[PDB]
RNA sequence: AGCUACCAUCUGUGGGAUUAUGACUGAACGCCUCUAAGUCAGAAUCCCGCCCAGGCGGAACGAUACGGCAGCGCCGCGGAGCCUCGGUUGGCCUCGGAUAGCCGGUCCCCCGCCGGGGUCCGGUGCGGAGUGCCCUUCGUCCUGGGAAACGGGGCGCGGCCGGAGAGGCGGCCGCCCCCUCGCCCGUCACGCACCGCACGUUCGUGGGGAACCUGGCGCUAAACCAUUCGUAGACGACCUGCU
RNA sequence: CAUAGCGACGUCGCUUUUUGAUCCUUCGAUGUCGGCUCUUCCUAUCAUUGUGAAGCAGAAUUCACCAAGCGUUGGAUUGUU
RNA sequence: GGAUGAACCGAACGCCGGGUUAAGGCGCCCGAUGCCGACGCUCAUCAGACCCCAGAAAAGGUGUUGGUUGAUAUAGACAGCA
């Protein structure tokens, strides 16, 4: 699975009738992907993971995006996940601030490839959530929790390093 | 594999251009290091290998065996008649190195003197400085001259006096007098100019620039020897009697 | 992990002024005048009042390694304050077996002349950092007086001195002699 | 009176690392360092002038030492403001690094 | 050393991105990379934006941090910031660049007459004051 | 470009502003660097030194004479390392390698004009402000260049006769200030001319 | 004599950054701590000096070709022309520097009337801005209003100063001769207007080589071979001498 | 008294200076041991310069680090390595 | 294309023009990121830099970054001093 802009997909599928049960209990699933076919590909992972469940042996009903809430609102967002390291299984609880559940999940794919070398086929998300500012664990993100925040933009980088490529100033980085 | 034991080398890697001097004189390629804190005094002169001897005389050098007792020792004779000063050059400090920046040469250059820029004197005319010379008459060359000096008095960092041999003074064959640049150190570049420029056309004998029972270096070209092998060059091993091939050679 | 802010503020006795030109920190008290620059850490510093002259330290999105920079520089400050105010006066005492250490105050106290350090014929000469005095103690048979503003320049002093008499190819354990700093103390004793 | 061409400069044949199309050619207008900015020059007609040691027919004057190879700028080229030129000759490998104009002749604006 | 800061109703300026050229107002604070953006005023819906793209300015507003767009928008209108913004040395320098940019060849040829008379009598009154100011003499 | 391009190397990184000067001389533009002793080299300096000296253990064990040419200048060392990023056993490589002047401090053909600097290779930008850098000219100096006292004592000299300048050039724009002050009835017909297009906000 | 031997005799050198290590201040971690920032000492190692050679690398200076028509140098952008090599298509004549800060101006202190300091006032997404500045070419003729008129032009002469890191450059006076022309807005018409077409527009009197004429100002030499030497040497080369 | 100096039981590496395994090159030929001579290089440092530790009192010795600049010899036996 | 390589990756071939790509790339060599690329980690006095592939293991680090589990704490922790 490679990424992108990730979006959340209220993934609900069933297995196909049988003589034996004509109405199979349906499963809905959160799930993250670029696309939707890969929403699904993930579903039927997760559903043979956890139940007795195949591609081929069941069939999929629902499948459409779920848009975040209240994108205008900057929220603290608690995520339960699971990655094969390269020497096991590890359980890990991480937090992030942003607007979007999937920008969230995205940051979170995003740093868990930085801190660990952990590629996304190997992460398994296991729960999302929104929680209160009292709930933070991490001083990362509590820091942020200031109704009075206040910091300037120190040291600032050059960023038109080559409009002009030549000049006769050197740039300021105060400001 | 290793050689079985181990051996100093033969020879120095410090004179690795084994060859023929470019130079028959012998250059300085360092002169000390000036202060301006000391007097004005040259640093260099020329001389002759006259011939060598020896001496007797006691030694003052307590806790040796030889102390207050008669040594022999082997001395060379080195015949210096009085340096000719002719001119100054003056040099600048560039990133690039010392460069000359001005020459002036004296009037009345000395016969002798002449003849080193001549390869063949005998079929010269001798028309060697005879119109830098006039310089040194007319207003105008004379403001040319005192506006070089005052350029090597604000710009120039080191100077060097030019100084001939005296060729007549030497039962040598050899008429050509031998010329050198030799630096002027101890003092301010105004004094130093100065000084030379008052020792311009005079003698400089040789005990107003080295004194008595001091130690100094001496440059020279080695004698010849010719085409030689490696036997004579490098004092390398001599191969045993029984080799084929040749017996004063490097065997690897 | 980038912490937002990180601040210490210093208090600046009222005897003693404190010059900024951007992050060169000029002090001058009634001993004397320590000027020390801190280009070398990109930290923010202000004078905060007229009235009790209190200094901020100021470090923005700092990393752990350079957040122990901040305190650093505190300590500097009082350093500098506590040396322009009352001075750093370090006391060296002598110890040897045998042999008795002869020291030589030379020319206002700037060169130090160790004779007998361990009996051997050499002469240790050892010349001070430039503001300090050194002088021997008129209370004591073997102690060394170092005076001066700086704390580095003295305690460098000091350093030099007892680095000097250093015993070669024996068991030091056993063999104890030597210069020693016994305390680092103050002058005017305020 | 003036100038009346754009500077450009003959950066080198369309390539690979160790292939080399010469039947198009790079070019570096001065003063045009991004593609977006490289619309205004597609179609351009562009040359490339020289001179040699005999004399050659010149239109609407005399003949004198100045030769010329048409051509005319077709495409734009990276994302640095390169351009790609299709000439009526190949261009000679000894022009690599020196002028070429861009005549502003197929105006549109 | 700091004048300028990042908080809550600090105005700032849009470099470059979809907004370029734009005046927003900050509402909150995220992940130290981005920020709740708004202008109300100079048609900037409320959205995310990097700090990389901001250009910070000199007028503050008052404002409890994430609050609605009402809010924000009178304490924009109230104290004007298009109007106070308007008569600052940063948003004139960037209309006279706008408006150099846009200036047609007629323009430019007037500009070049009118430049050249120009610096023809300053460079007169110059050296009329230099040689006023080349007749000293004194002890 | 047509004119000698002339680069101030304070405060540049070596790597970059070669690279950027390889890619101006192969199209054909002449190239002229000064005070390449002010060059900066990212990492600290134990570790360029220790690069330098690798680099001259780096000879022909057979002849050193034909060995690799260490050269010690800082400006020889710059060159050598633009040398390093162009095709120079082709004849459009040494073309190209002719283009290019350097030199240690400011020569007098240069010393009275003005100085590029290229923003994609200052120190100040290009690297972060916790991290060590080593300076060319001390760097030169310790490990063979013989000329750092009289290049600083040169460049002393120049910025004495430069500062000299820049006093006569802030007098000259004080009294042009002044005359602009003086005379406006006669100048704001064109004034409003230059406001209304852009020119002279 | 010459050559020659620890088989005789003489001579063999200075400095820098630093490794290991030992320390200082000092947090990180209200304690400590050689380390994180910043500092000190430090060696048969390393580098440089001394020494050896001297780049398809440079410097300064010398003298630069006859007694006969004979060569050469400079001055004239002097002329008429040839051959060859092609690039290019306005200039910017300069602070130092910092980036967790800069830049400008001004009132008081101190150094030769100009600078360094302490105040105060401004600017800072740099506008006293290289995203910048200067100049800008259609030309002439009536023809007014402004700018100026203490103004520009002199390949015009003479004088002076500054520039030495590669000064190959720049600046300032005196005399003489010009026009009141050139700069903006206006009036007035004219020019080959070559009938749609490209290489046009500059550096430029470009670089280099032979040659003619036209004038002025100046000069009259070396190198090599041969020979001689032996401080040299396979031969060359090298050190010498020759009314 | 584990670790001054060693290290059983186990266990992980490095070298191509030994000897093995293979037969990829060489069978219209790459002269095969050893010795002599000579040059350079490596360090897993014997000594020397500078250090740290010891069951380092001194001496002597051991262990360890920076370290390959300098040196590592004369002989009886054996063709010898 | 992998610098280079009989086998690897892509892709198989009459001679050309235009266009688009694969694998792989886009500081300069050397065509292309001269994107105002996004997020984080990392200082190495033998750093690191792309299948095959051309160099490394066990064990450690109070260097730094995350994460798990547990414990103490205004009924005053922890660390210092007594
Ligand atoms: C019986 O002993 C030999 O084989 C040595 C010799 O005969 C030496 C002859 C050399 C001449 C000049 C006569 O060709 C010979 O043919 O050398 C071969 C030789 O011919 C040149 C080839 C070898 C193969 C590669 C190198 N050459 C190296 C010498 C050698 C040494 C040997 C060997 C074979 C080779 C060969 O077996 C054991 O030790
Ligand atoms: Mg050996
Ligand atoms: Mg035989
Ligand atoms: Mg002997
Ligand atoms: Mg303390
Ligand atoms: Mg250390
Ligand atoms: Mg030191
Ligand atoms: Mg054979
Ligand atoms: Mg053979
Ligand atoms: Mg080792
Ligand atoms: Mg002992
Ligand atoms: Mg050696
Ligand atoms: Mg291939
Ligand atoms: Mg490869
Ligand atoms: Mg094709
Ligand atoms: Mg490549
Ligand atoms: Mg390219």
């Amino acid at each position: 699975k490679a990424s992108g802009t990730l979006r959340e997909y209220k993934v609900v599928g069933r297995c196909l009738p049988t003589p034996k049960c004509h109405t199979p209990p349906l499963y809905r699933m959160r799930i993250f992907a670029p696309n939707h076919v890969v929403a699904k590909s993930r579903f039927w992972y997760f559903v043979s993971q956890l139940k007795k469940m195949k591609k081929s042996s069941g069939e999929i009903v629902y499948c459409g995006q779920v848009f975040e809430k209240s994108p205008l609102r900057v929220k603290n967002f608690g995520i339960w996940l699971r990655y094969d390291s390269r020497s096991g299984t590890h359980n890990m609880y991480r937090e992030y601030r942003d607007l979007t559940t999937a920008g969230a999940v995205t940051q979170c794919y995003r740093d868990m490839g930085a801190r660990h070398r952990a590629r996304a086929h190997s992460i398994q998300i296991m729960k999302v959530e929104e929680i209160a500012a009292s709930k933070c664990r991490r001083p990362a993100v509590k820091q942020f929790h200031d109704s009075k925040i206040k910091f300037p933009l120190p040291h600032r980088v050059l960023r038109r390093q080559h409009k002009p490529r030549f000049t006769t100033k050197r740039p300021n980085t105060f400001f | 594999s290793h050689r079985k034991f181990s051996a100093p080398r033969h020879g120095s890697l410090g004179f690795l251009p084994r060859k023929r001097s470019s130079r028959h004189r012998g250059k300085v390629k360092s002169f000390p290091k000036d202060d301006p804190s000391k007097p004005v005094h040259l640093t260099a002169f020329l001389g002759y290998k006259a011939g060598m001897t020896h001496i007797v005389r006691e030694v003052d050098r307590p806790g040796s065996k030889v102390n207050k007792k008669e040594v022999v020792e082997a001395v060379t004779i080195v015949e210096t008649p009085p340096m000719v000063v002719v001119g100054i050059v003056g040099y600048v400090e560039t990133p690039r190195g010392l460069r000359t920046f001005k020459t002036v040469f004296a009037e009345h250059i000395s016969d002798e003197c002449k003849r080193r820029f001549y390869k063949n004197w005998h079929k010269s005319k001798k028309k060697a400085f005879t119109k830098y010379c006039k310089k040194w008459q007319d207003e105008d060359g004379k403001k040319q001259l005192e506006k070089d000096f005052s350029s090597m008095k604000k710009y120039c960092q080191v100077i060097r006096v030019i100084a001939h041999t005296q060729m007549r003074l030497l039962p040598l064959r050899q008429k050509k007098a031998h010329l050198m640049e030799i630096q002027v150190n101890g003092g301010t570049v105004a004094e130093k100019l100065d000084w030379a420029r008052e020792r311009l056309e005079q003698q400089v004998p040789v005990n107003q620039v080295f004194g008595q029972d001091e130690m100094i270096d001496v440059i020279g070209v080695t004698k010849g020897k010719g085409y030689k092998g490696v036997t004579s060059r490098w004092h390398t091993k001599k191969l045993p009697r029984k080799t084929h091939r040749g017996l004063r050679k490097v065997a690897c | 992990m980038k912490t937002i802010l990180s601040n210490q503020t210093v208090d600046i006795p009222e005897n003693v002024d404190i010059t900024l030109k951007g992050r060169t920190v000029i002090v001058k008290g009634p001993r004397g005048t320590l000027r020390r620059d801190f280009n070398h850490i990109n930290v923010e510093l202000s004078l905060l009042g007229k009235k009790k002259k209190r200094l901020r330290v100021d470090k923005w999105w700092g990393n752990r390694k350079e957040l122990a920079t901040v305190r650093t520089i505190c300590s500097h400050v009082q350093n500098m304050i506590k040396g322009v105010t009352l001075g750093f006066r370090y006391k060296m005492r002598s110890v040897y077996a045998h042999f008795p250490i002869n020291v030589v105050i030379q020319e206002n106290g700037s060169l130090v002349e160790i004779r007998n350090f361990l009996g051997e014929k050499y002469i240790r000469r050892v010349r001070m950092r430039p503001g300090v005095a050194c002088s021997v103690s008129q209370a004591q048979k073997d102690e060394l007086i170092l005076e001066g503003n700086d704390i580095e320049l003295v305690s460098n002093s000091a350093a030099l001195i007892q680095q000097a008499t250093t015993v070669k190819n024996k068991d030091i354990r056993k063999f104890l002699d030597g210069i020693y700093v016994s305390e680092k103390g103050t002058v005017q004793q305020a | 009176s003036g100038r009346l061409w754009s500077k450009a400069i003959f950066a080198g044949y369309k390539r690979g690392l160790r292939n080399q199309r010469e039947h198009t050619a790079l070019l570096k207008i001065e003063g045009v360092y991004a593609r977006d900015e490289t619309e205004f020059y597609l179609g351009k007609r562009c040359a490339y002038v020289y001179k040699a040691k005999n004399n050659t027919v010149t239109p609407g004057g005399k003949p004198n030492k100045t030769r010329v190879i048409w051509g005319k700028v077709t495409r734009a080229h990276g994302n640095s403001g390169m351009v790609r030129a299709k000439f009526r000759s190949n261009l000679p490998a000894k022009a690599i690094g020196h002028r070429i104009r861009v005549m502003l002749y197929p105006s549109r604006i | 050393v700091f004048r300028r800061f990042v908080e809550v109703g600090r105005v700032a300026y849009v470099s470059f991105g979809p907004h370029a050229g734009k005046l927003v107002a900050i509402v909150d604070v995220i992940d130290q990379n981005r920020a709740l953006v708004d202008g109300p005023c100079t048609q900037v819906r409320r959205q995310a934006m990097p700090f990389k793209c901001m250009q910070l300015t000199d007028f503050i507003l008052k404002f409890p941090h994430s609050a609605h767009q009402k809010y924000v928008r009178q304490a924009w209108q109230k104290a004007d910031i298009n109007t106070k913004w308007a008569a600052t040395r940063w948003a004139k320098k960037i209309e006279a660049r706008e408006r150099k940019a846009k200036m047609t060849d007629f323009d430019r040829f007037k500009v070049m007459k009118a430049k050249k008379m120009r610096n023809r009598i300053i460079k007169n009154e110059v050296k009329k004051l230099q040689k006023a100011a080349l007749l000293k003499a004194s002890p | 470009e047509v004119q000698v391009l002339v680069l101030d190397g304070r405060g540049h990184l070596l790597g970059r502003l070669a690279a950027i000067v390889a890619k101006q001389v192969l199209l054909g533009r002449k190239v002229v660097v000064v005070r390449c002793e002010g060059i900066n080299i990212s990492g600290n300096f134990y570790r360029n030194k220790l690069k330098y000296l690798a680099f001259l253990r780096k000879r022909m064990n057979t002849n050193p004479s034909r060995g690799p040419y260490h050269f010690r200048a800082p400006s020889r060392i710059f060159w050598r390392t633009v040398r390093g990023m162009l095709p120079h056993k082709t004849k459009r490589g040494q073309a190209a390698l002719d283009r290019l002047k350097v030199f240690d401090g400011i020569p007098p053909p240069y010393d009275k004009k003005k100085r590029m600097v290229v923003p994609a290779a200052l120190k100040v930008v290009r690297l972060k402000p916790t991290r060590k850098f080593a300076y060319l000219g001390r760097l030169a100096h310790e490990v063979g260049w013989k000329y750092q006292a009289v290049t600083a004592t040169l460049e002393e000299k120049r910025k004495e006769k430069a500062k000299i300048h820049y006093r006569k050039k802030k007098q000259l724009m004080r009294l042009r200030k002044q005359a602009e002050k003086n005379v406006e009835k006669k100048i704001d017909k064109y004034t409003e001319v230059l406001k209304t297009h852009g020119l002279l906000v």
